[PDB]
């Protein structure tokens, strides 16, 4: 058994992480007071889910897990919420004032201030780590903490864990769920100063994740909440594989052999089925041939984009609940002959599937209801560039009259990392058309 | 650290134009007393004069 060390940095990352953490509970039957009746080896075991919690003397499992947010609010609702005593005072951080939706504050100003007190807390953590295999970090691209503090702390990992895989899960800004006027900026920033410490991120667009809450749960106007619980959903779907039995994406270092072949393109696109209200009451429950239909559904993806035009690099299918190989296979020959998929011609054109019998999770008195299958798609396509070209684009438009741009320099930021900053970005983009695009 | 500095650097640019600021406040109002005195040594003097 290896270890995986969680980090929440910032309002998104925490308060998703508090909605994956309350999941993960559910999916292991541990209470709210960290016992796990269904453990027979008390104060210790190698077991799958010990990847994501340790085990005290009492009884109490542990998540490997730190939190951290420059402001406190947040991540006082975790200290007095319903999983209190999951956690321990040190594993949440919080510093006194935020960074002001800045990256350049978050990064340089306040993130001078707290790295190595953060990094101390995660040291804490790694010692308790027979075979630390890395990292899953959490963040808005968006905010002044998420953006600057998570890059800052990405450098320092690679620094301190130079062996470790680090993943990212990643929120991508939509204007429809609050987003700071400079939210372009910061995304920008990151991303560029992230991108070589990362082995493999997962971006979800809150702009995705708002209309399927709209479209398939009918809540008019969601909230934080509904939102952070279908994401966990998806981010359960991704983790599955390194928490329970199984032979599919069982340590970090997998994500990367089966998902990225080229470091820098390494942002697979998720697609979940299917998203179903629970106050809806009578609902026919989807087939496998459909719910990996559904996987080639724009409408169920987390980034909306056209994989049509653009080619596949890899594609995992993740699927829980009721599924047999078979059924996969029926309804994958049956997609080969209706929908467009290319693969580039320097790789295999296949799928890797996981199947875990247990049938997903839902938060109780949730928006979720319970289906007896669900899938996951990861799929390295170069359509997701139509995200950074979107982003990229919003960025130019600002830069070209510097708007907003004192803000970053009057913190320490030098003008010209912006200019670094975006010129990644464009080697990015023409990356992504040179693999996908022919002329 | 560079950022850190630059951050100093400008921060010291701004207490020395605040500094400028007190320097010419000062400078009114000892104009303003300079003025008032010399207007009331001009009119004693005026009148010992005159008287
Ligand atoms: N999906 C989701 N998005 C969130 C949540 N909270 C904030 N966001 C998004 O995250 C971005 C804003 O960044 P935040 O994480 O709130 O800000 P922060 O990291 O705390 O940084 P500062 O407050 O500037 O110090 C915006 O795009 C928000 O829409 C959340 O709970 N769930
Ligand atoms: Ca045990
Ligand atoms: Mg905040
Ligand atoms: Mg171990």
């Amino acid at each position: 058994m290896r270890e995986c060390i969680s980090i929440h940095v910032g309002q998104a990352g925490v308060q998703i992480g508090n909605a994956c953490w309350e999941l993960y509970c559910l999916e292991h039957g541990i209470q709210p007071d960290g016992q796990m009746p269904s453990d027979k080896t008390i104060g210790g075991g190698d077991d799958s889910f010990n990847t994501f919690f340790s085990e005290t003397g009492a009884g109490k499992h542990v998540p490997r897990a730190v939190f951290v947010d420059l402001e406190p609010t947040v991540i006082d609702e975790v200290r007095t919420g319903t999983y209190r005593q999951l956690f321990h005072p040190e594993q949440l951080i919080t510093g006194k004032e935020d960074a002001a939706n800045n990256y350049a504050r978050g990064h340089y100003t306040i993130g001078k201030e707290i790295i190595d007190l953060v990094l101390d807390r995660i040291r804490k953590l790694a010692d308790q780590c027979t075979g630390l295999q890395g990292f899953l970090v959490f963040h808005s691209f968006g905010g002044g903490t998420g953006s600057g503090f998570t890059s800052l702390l990405m450098e320092r990992l690679s620094v301190d864990y130079g062996k470790k895989s680090k993943l990212e899960f990643s929120i991508y800004p939509a204007p429809q769920v609050s987003t700071a006027v400079v939210e372009p900026y910061n995304s920008i920033l990151t991303t560029h100063t992230t991108l070589e410490h990362s082995d493999c991120a997962f971006m979800v667009d809150n702009e995705a994740i708002y209309d399927i809450c709209r479209r398939n749960l009918d809540i008019e106007r969601p909230t934080y909440t509904n939102l952070n619980r279908l994401i966990s959903q998806i981010v359960s779907s991704i983790t599955a594989s390194l928490r329970f039995d199984g032979a599919l994406n069982v340590d970090l270092t997998e994500f990367q052999t089966n998902l990225v072949p080229y470091p820098r393109i390494h942002f697979p696109l998720a697609t979940y089925a299917p998203v179903i209200s629970a106050e809806k009451a009578y609902h026919e429950q989807l087939s496998v041939a459909e719910i990996t239909n559904a996987c080639f559904e724009p409408a169920n993806q987390m980034v909306k984009c056209d994989p049509r035009h653009g080619k596949y690099m890899a594609c995992c299918l993740l699927y829980r609940g009721d599924v047999v190989p078979k059924d996969v296979n029926a309804a994958i020959a049956t997609i080969k002959t209706k929908r467009s998929i290319q693969f580039v011609d320097w790789c295999p054109t296949g799928f890797k599937v996981g199947i875990n019998y247990q049938p997903p999770t839902v938060v109780p008195g949730g928006d979720l209801a319970k289906v007896q299958r669900a899938v996951c798609m990861l799929s390295n396509t170069t359509a997701i560039a139509e995200a950074w070209a979107r982003l990229d684009h919003k960025f130019d438009l600002m830069y070209a009259k510097r708007a907003f741009v004192h803000w970053y320099v009057g913190e320490g930021m030098e003008e010209g990392e912006f200019s670094e900053a975006r010129e990644d970005m464009a080697a990015l983009e023409k990356d992504y058309e040179e693999v996908g695009v022919d002329s | 650290e560079a950022a850190e500095e630059r951050r100093k650097y400008q921060e010291a640019e701004l207490l020395k134009h605040l500094a400028e600021k007190r320097e010419h406040e000062r400078e009114v109002i000892q104009k303003a007393i300079e003025e008032n005195n010399n207007f009331i040594k001009m009119a004693k003097e005026k009148l010992a004069q005159k008287m």
